[PDB]
């Protein structure tokens, strides 16, 4: 042949520079993986074995290597569970279509064909789950407890584990609800005191103080979210002042969202400034000449209850408005108890958030991934043309997965996904890898589990991005 | 003072310093020569893009900094005030003769006398043109062979569609402004604007002076038949200045005041039109609200916002003056125009003034319609080498067959003349006369043909075929004997062609020197 | 010392490979983008990270980027109007007309002078211009195979975008918005509605001319014989489009003279319009509260918020008038509407007509998950209701995917049989540029070129007119049956177009560079 | 002309009149000496004005 | 010169004035030839050569 | 079929080098003269060819211009032969000099 003009440079140098940031976090997988040493710029110098937060001090300026740090993001935002798994997978399934490019093959084809591997890998997924159900509360606490052993905080996991669930139950449904929104549950720490002391509220609580307004309190409020001549002066700007607020008077506003503020006593309004927007948003799903009575929200009872270790906190109940929200009050002896306390809070609600969409468990330790790569070489053989190969492509490369939590491990990768891969041949998902025991045990016996939504967002999100990457021709650029 | 790092070029080499500098002109221009000839792409110093073959074009967006190429340039200037058409020719005959000149200096012959030959050999050709010329419209002027000719000039560009109805346009402008036996014709009485839309088979002949602006209020009469026009560089209305007014109203006590004294110079100004008899009213600027609320009660049409250039062509054509206030308003200053209308193009909004004497004047302009601004551009310059054909045709309407038949036969009595002068200019004599060979040379070679064969093959029909002189078709048409395809130059721009390319050459080959300081 | 300091020429030589390499370099770019299977490309702008994104779109990746060689920008201004006048076959331009140039600069190393390569396309293009005249096939009658062709055309324009996947029932809209025109083919009378939130197959259509605005805080939902009427002028405040003009207030007192002041104002202006007679007012400025409330005292609908698209669109589907200038009344024209009815799609407050005049107009309510989506999900329609339209006004359709440019081409071939010596080997080439178009769309797609191609011309060459490639399968089959097709129109427009590309660069042997300023 | 003009602000309409006059005042003087002096033939080096 | 206008002509008066060469036995001849011109006007070339 | 369209135009195209070539040796244009006879033989006119002598194109019979057919149809055959060999060898095993 000739190939005169080479569009698969850029190619290779998409595969290279993507492979590169998969081949660094690879080693941080599990919970046996080895930590890393950031240092800034500044000369701080980190040890963090986290990978969702290694890859965004790694500054990366190759514009294909961003999407998967930008794929990593996709992931936490709908499960919220696996950020290292999906790089991984990612990574291998690029170095496969090294081995099919120098083949001859075209990249739409390879392109297809993952697509009808990834239809079929979503059903040997789900046929081999374990279904269960929502409303059972006893299924969450294991599962959610379980999960956050391996986490940071083993000890206080079954603390914060019903909390969360309590909290879901209430604003969601149980077993009717398919859309749980993570944004309606507010998490509050706070210095002192203990994390054996917790409240859930299912109003609204919030951080600010009703300083220097001495109202504190008022009852049944609708809420809503907005010489002579220099002394002459002072009295204008109080009618100027004043005449915003009769106009906010005329509607019955008694709590407004942000001299004035002797003006806000005389008419019983208690003072909540200094908020940000996301806290908004929280409230505005809860409950001047735009102004108006109907956008205009409701309450019950507010008040400022300033406790010991919770510091000071405004609690409004009652609320009395189309919606399901809730509250958690966190407290602790340092910031770093309160920082992993609410930490472990989001990870607890994600999975419980996972479980809502797809109720399954499926057992982890590189489980789903033999047992996924034994059934799609059984289906390549069906298939005919040039899917043949790459289907194997994209079962083969399912096998970095185990091999990196054996090595982690300290047993032998070669021996531990050889003899795992006859064991799920013979037996079921069951087996896997215990890093717990070290060595190679039934993981249902061990109580890993993890839910379905998990692998699958981890098989669909990849993919497409896979299949992003080799579309592309080449990159030019503009002015 | 600065002599050092001062260029200095002398001797022989400085002579074939300079040719070779000039042979760089001519090589450029000599494949756009003819109908075929290619284009040339050109990008201007903010960036705009256009594309023309004239070359007299050309020369003039050429940026050369050698002394010798901006001589060449300079030649543009003095023929296209009489060809317009193949100053190109004029420019590759002069780059033939200073090539063949190249081999002269190498025997050793001294330039001036080099000069002399070709001096010497232009009257042998000039007077050979004489006796092969015919002509038309001797003894009787006629408008029918003359609308012919302009057909052929205009099909060199890209008008060549609408071609046939630009002749009879361009031959009644030049019979108007002036009689054929005057032959006198001037250019400046001669103006051609354009505006983009339509088509150019809508190019009409309008005798008189032509602007776009619109009238001070659309109700305004749009037909004049009367002859007034009152040619002011002011409005009518309150005296303003030329920038800014700024009146300064304190309260209601001051509108009412200035209000009734402005209301007295409303009806004053309005009604004194009708006094000096006067009807449209041409201003240098705009009238108010109320001012054009008096013009439609008293039926007074109006032009506004005038240009300042537009005022004086306004003036001449019509036969006024510039008036600078109303005190002096007389009916000697009124303009003259047989009608006056107000014609609109499409959709636009330009409605551009139109003046009609209905009938003959001094002074005719062309108006050209197309749907692209670089189409009516060149639709410009079609027309001006096409009024210069006419106007050769009326001061001598002796004609020479073109197309290459002209300096053919030139060659053959040169080539004769040579042998009857013992002496050194003898050479001189022969080299002019392959240099007159090279314009017809270039034609074919434009044309995707062997040059050497098609120019041997015209001399060997020349003389023994017949005595005529025939042409080189270019176009691909039936035969030779351009006679038949109509192909026809004047006498007159045959006789610049050589006495301009004459001059040329005689003056680069007597600078033996160039001188110049550098930056110090 | 001819051309120094900015100014650069480049001699018969350099200027000769300069016109082609850049005006190639433009064409090779966009090549990968043809076809359904072509391929995606990346822009990112120098110094700016933001400007990343991932678009297949041929037209824009021109548009996008810059052009320094004068050869190459003539290329990119006619795929330019390529895309806004029919609005379909912007990669076709610049891929055919790369290839005529690409062929001829190999005519030119065989000392083949440019201007007989002209003449010899000039006959050709005569030759292949005929060939889809006799090939071209319209439908006078049958309405149901008239607008089964709209749907083939429809779902073909689609194709390489982002709606590809859901178009089957993208074509349903594009179809019905054209069918119920049945008119002139002007597509200000078709409004686009842009909403978040749903998937792209919860695209709604209305037939009422929807409009995309709110109007008002409390308006009323019906109104019978509502007299349109449009006007141009700040309802709000004082102060309108007047900068540099301030206000002494010395007190609160001279804010409520303000306030009297603009009540007086907007009174005179509400008097005005009421003059009129009408039932309803427009305008391009927010109204205000008070004279929203002197409209609804007398049943007028204040309509605001009104931009340039909404005046044009708003006179001729309820047959009004611009009306810049209400200060005289009755001296404009009234639009004409039955039903003023308040539609609500999207979580959003809608304006639907009913009854008016010439009401053979609609809207077609696009849904997505952001605007990125929605203004890809509108340039690809709109590039589709404008070959629709085309098709009402010219009902010939020709068979694309390959058809209809190796016809061509074979006409050519024939054509070269009786002719000249020099313009024999001026139409071959011709010819082989019009088969790199079936070409390059199996290279895009994985299959086999030179495969496909060369069985095309067997397929051609002896009857079998309808042949071409199927990209589904990876084989050859009818046309007819499969359903593939596209315009009469954008195919001479192309292959005209196309012509007059490659024509002006052989007719230009030098570049003059001036100085740069 | 670029040379002699005049350029004079007032608030004053009816001093605008005259600020018009005094500019072609200055050159109708300037024509008047020359008639003054009874001078036939008058050739100037600057151009002359319409 | 530094104008850039080309100045054309034979004359030889003319030549040795806008050459100014800086050379002090070069600026003698230059003086004789305007000397030349007070006396009678022509033949500053013939002096020179 | 397909990929057997394209070997054949080469093969074809070789058979036109032969009177270009010739064309050449005499100094005249052959790109106009081998353009004609495609044109030529393309409809009709079977005994058209080259006239060296005139430089142009007439009738072979009316010239008394023609060649055996044994050694046409000897010098066809030798040289698709030949040409086959070469093409079907990919590889050159040289050996060392004796």
């Amino acid at each position: 042949y000739q190939d005169r003009d080479k569009p698969a440079q850029i190619r290779f140098s998409n595969i290279s520079a993507a492979k590169a940031v998969a081949d660094a976090i690879r080693t941080s997988l599990g919970p046996k993986g080895m930590d890393k040493m950031i240092q800034d710029g500044k000369g701080d110098v980190t040890i963090t074995n986290d990978g969702a937060t290694i890859l965004k001090q790694m500054q990366v300026l190759h514009p294909a290597a961003r999407m998967l740090v930008e794929l990593s993001k996709a992931q936490d935002i709908e499960a919220g569970d696996g950020t290292t798994s999906v790089v991984i997978i990612a990574g291998s399934l690029l170095d496969s279509c090294t081995k099919l490019l120098q083949k001859g093959i075209h990249p739409t084809i390879i392109s297809e064909s993952f697509q009808k591997a990834l239809e079929k890998g979503i059903e040997i997924l789900t046929d081999m789950s374990r279904p269960v159900e929502l409303s059972d509360r006893e299924t969450l606490l294991n599962s959610a407890t379980t999960s956050l052993n391996s986490k940071v905080v083993s000890q206080y996991s079954s603390l914060l584990s019903p909390m969360s669930v309590n909290a879901v139950m209430k604003v969601i449904d149980p077993a009717t609800a398919t859309s749980v929104d993570l944004r309606d549950i507010k998490i509050v720490k706070k210095l002192g005191g203990t994390i054996d002391d917790c409240e859930l509220v299912e109003g609204l609580v919030l951080t600010q103080k009703v300083s220097n307004s001495g109202i504190t309190r008022v009852e049944k409020a609708k809420i809503g979210l907005i010489y002579a001549q220099m002394d002459r002066v002072l009295r204008e700007e109080r009618a100027y002042i004043l005449n915003l607020v009769k106009q906010i008077k005329k509607t019955g506003c008694n709590v407004l969202l942000i001299l004035a503020l002797h003006f806000l006593n005389k008419m019983k309004i208690m003072v909540i400034k200094d908020i940000e927007r996301e806290d908004i948003e929280f409230i505005c799903k809860t409950i001047i000449d735009q102004f108006t009575a109907d956008m205009l929200g409701s309450a019950e009872l507010a008040e400022e209850v300033n406790l010991n270790g919770s510091g000071k906190l405004l609690k409004i109940t009652g609320c009395a408005s189309p919606g399901k929200t809730v509250t958690i009050v966190v407290r602790g002896s340092n910031k770093l108890v309160i920082e992993e306390a609410e930490r472990s809070i989001h990870d607890a609600l994600c999975v419980i958030r996972c479980l809502v969409k797809k109720r399954a468990l499926i057992a982890g330790g590189g489980a789903p991934e033999i047992e996924l790569a034994l059934r799609l070489t059984e289906y390549s053989r069906t298939l005919s043309g040039m899917e043949s190969y790459c289907v194997r492509a994209f079962a083969d490369a399912m096998e970095v997965i185990p091999s990196t939590l054996a090595e982690n491990a300290g047993l032998n990768p070669i021996s531990t996904v050889t003899e795992l891969r006859n064991r799920h041949a013979q037996g079921e998902k069951t087996a896997g890898i215990n890093v717990r025991k070290g060595g190679i045990s039934n993981i249902l016996e061990e109580l890993v589990v993890q839910p379905l939504l998990v692998s699958v967002s981890a098989l669909t999100l990849a993919t497409e991005t896979v299949r992003s990457i080799l579309k592309i021709d080449d990159v030019v650029n503009t002015r | 003072k600065d002599q050092d790092r001062k260029s200095r070029l002398m001797g022989l080499e400085a002579l074939k310093s300079h040719i070779m500098a000039a042979k760089a002109v001519a090589n450029t221009m000599r494949t756009s020569l003819g109908p075929n000839g290619l284009d040339k792409m050109m990008v201007d110093k903010d960036g705009d893009v256009t594309v023309t073959n004239d070359g007299a074009t050309i020369l003039s967006m050429m940026d050369v900094d050698h002394q010798i190429a901006k001589l060449m340039v300079e030649l543009s200037k003095s023929q296209d005030d009489e060809i317009g058409d193949g100053t190109t020719g004029v420019v590759v005959l002069a780059g033939a003769l200073l090539e063949e000149a190249e081999q002269l200096l190498d025997r050793g012959i001294h330039p001036i006398r080099i000069a002399d030959g070709y001096e010497q050999a232009a009257r042998v050709a000039i007077e050979h043109l004489d006796k092969i010329s015919d002509s038309v419209l001797v003894d009787i002027k006629d408008t029918e062979p003359l609308i012919q000719t302009a057909k052929t000039t205009l099909g060199s560009k890209v008008v060549n569609s609408c071609h046939r109805q630009m002749a009879e346009i361009a031959v009644n402008a030049v019979l108007t402004v002036a009689d054929m036996e005057r032959r006198d014709v001037d250019f400046e009485l001669i103006k051609v604007e354009g505006k983009v839309g339509g088509r150019l088979e809508d190019t009409k002949l309008i005798k008189g002076v032509i602007v776009d602006k619109d009238f001070s209020h659309p109700q305004m009469p749009k037909k004049v038949e009367d002859a007034k026009i009152a040619i002011l560089t002011c409005p009518f209305e309150p005296p303003k200045p030329k920038t800014k007014h700024k009146l300064d109203v304190t309260s209601v006590e001051d509108y009412k005041a200035l209000q009734k004294y402005e209301k007295e110079k409303f009806e004053e100004m309005i009604q004194q039109i009708k006094e000096t008899g006067a009807n449209l009213a041409i201003c240098q600027w705009g009238f108010d609200d109320e001012a054009n609320h008096l013009l439609l009660q008293n039926n007074l049409p109006a032009v506004r916002w005038v240009g300042g250039p537009e005022i004086e062509l306004i003036a001449i054509a019509t036969g006024g003056r510039i008036v600078p206030r109303f005190s002096e308003l007389t009916a000697e200053k009124l303009g003259f125009a047989g009608l006056v209308q107000e014609i609109s193009f499409g959709t636009t909004k330009d409605k551009m003034l139109v003046i009609e004497q209905c009938k003959n004047s001094r002074a005719v302009t062309i108006f050209i319609r197309g749907g692209n601004k670089m189409i009516i551009e060149e639709a410009k310059r079609s027309l001006h080498d096409a009024l210069c054909v006419i106007r050769n045709l009326i001061r001598d309407n002796r004609v020479v067959y073109g197309g290459g038949a002209a300096e053919i036969s030139c060659a053959l009595a040169v080539s004769q003349e040579a042998d009857k002068c013992p002496t050194l200019e003898q050479y001189a004599m022969r080299a002019f006369a392959d240099a007159l060979e090279v314009i017809p040379m270039a034609l074919s070679e434009n044309s995707g043909m062997n040059p050497i064969q098609t120019m041997t093959e015209v001399r060997a029909r020349q003389v023994k075929e017949m005595n005529p002189a025939l042409g080189i078709d270019c176009l691909h048409k039936g035969t030779n004997d351009m006679k038949q395809q109509h192909v026809i130059e004047t006498l007159i721009g045959k006789k610049q062609q050589i006495s301009l390319a004459t001059q040329m050459v005689r003056m680069i080959l007597k600078i033996d020197d160039i001188r110049k300081p550098g930056e110090s | 010392n001819i051309f120094k300091a900015g100014a650069d020429e480049e001699r018969a030589e350099t200027a000769r490979l300069t016109s082609f390499i850049g005006a190639i370099a433009i064409g090779d770019l966009v090549k990968s983008t043809l076809g359904p299977k072509g391929m995606d490309k990346i822009l990112l702008s120098s110094g700016r990270d933001a400007s990343l994104m991932v678009t297949n779109d041929g037209a824009t990746i021109l548009k996008n980027i810059g052009v320094d060689n004068p050869a190459a920008k003539v290329l990119v201004d006619m795929s330019r109007v390529q895309d806004d006048e029919v609005g379909d076959g912007t990669t076709s331009v610049t891929v055919l007309a790369a290839e005529l140039l690409r062929e001829a600069e190999s005519l030119i190393a065989k000392k083949i002078h440019p201007q007989t390569i002209i003449a010899g396309w000039r006959e050709a293009t005569k030759a292949a211009r005929e060939a889809l005249l006799s090939s071209a096939v319209d439908h006078g009658s049958d309405e149901v195979k008239f607008r089964q062709d709209l749907m083939n055309i429809a779902g073909t324009t689609l194709s390489s975008k982002l709606l590809t996947h859901h178009k089957d029932h993208f074509t349903k809209l594009a179809v019905e918005a054209v069918l119920r025109l049945k008119g002139s083919g002007n597509l200000e009378a078709i409004h686009i509605i842009k909403k978040l939130g749903g998937s792209l197959a919860d695209s709604y259509l209305d037939e009422g001319f929807l409009l995309d605005k709110k109007i008002g805080v409390n308006q009323p939902k019906r109104i019978e014989n509502a007299k349109i009427l449009i006007a141009n002028t700040g309802m709000d405040t004082d102060k309108i489009k007047i900068f540099g003009s301030r206000v002494r207030v010395d007190s609160t007192a001279k804010v409520a003279e303000i306030e009297h002041a603009e009540k007086e104002k907007m009174k005179e202006k509400v008097e005005r319009i009421l003059k009129h007679g009408i039932n309803c007012f427009i305008n391009r400025q927010l109204i205000y509260n008070y004279p929203e409330q002197l409209f609804g005292a007398a049943g007028v609908m204040a309509i605001e918020h009104a931009d340039f698209a909404g005046v044009e669109r708003l006179a001729l589907v309820t047959g009004g008038e611009i009306a810049s200038t209400f200060d005289h009344p009755e001296l404009v024209k009234l639009g004409s509407c039955k039903l003023i009815e308040e539609v609500m799609i999207g979580e959003d407050k809608l304006i639907h007509f009913s009854g008016v005049a010439l009401g053979e107009a609609c809207t077609i309510v696009l849904r997505g998950a952001t605007q990125q989506i929605l203004d890809e999900a509108e340039r690809s329609l709109h590039d589709a209701l404008c070959v629709l339209a085309q098709t009402v006004k010219d009902s010939r359709t020709v068979y694309g995917g390959g058809c209809s440019e190796m016809l061509m081409a074979h006409a050519v071939t024939q054509l070269a049989n009786r002719t000249p010596g020099k313009e024999a080997v001026a139409m071959e080439s011709y010819a082989k540029a019009l088969r790199m178009l079936p070409t390059i769309i199996a290279d895009n797609a994985g299959y086999d070129s030179a495969d496909l191609v060369a069985q095309l011309r067997a397929a051609h060459s002896e009857g079998n007119t309808t042949a071409g490639l199927d990209m589904r399968e990876g084989t050859i089959g009818d046309m007819a049956i499969l359903g593939i097709t596209e315009s009469f129109q954008v195919k001479r427009q192309v292959l005209l177009s196309a012509a007059e590309a490659a024509e002006v660069i052989l007719r230009v042997d030098n570049i003059i560079k001036a100085a740069p300023r | 002309a670029e040379k002699d003009n005049a350029e004079i602000r007032v608030h004053t309409v009816e001093d605008y009149q005259a600020i018009v006059d005094a500019e072609w005042n200055i050159l109708y003087d300037k024509l008047e000496k020359i008639h003054h002096s009874g001078a036939k033939v008058v050739s100037s080096k600057l151009p002359i004005g319409d | 010169d530094g104008r850039g206008k080309a100045t054309i002509s034979n004359d030889g008066a003319t030549i040795l004035k806008l050459l100014d060469v800086v050379h002090p036995a070069a600026k003698t001849l230059v003086d004789i030839a305007k000397s030349q011109d007070a006396e009678v006007g022509d033949g500053t070339t013939s002096v020179t050569l």
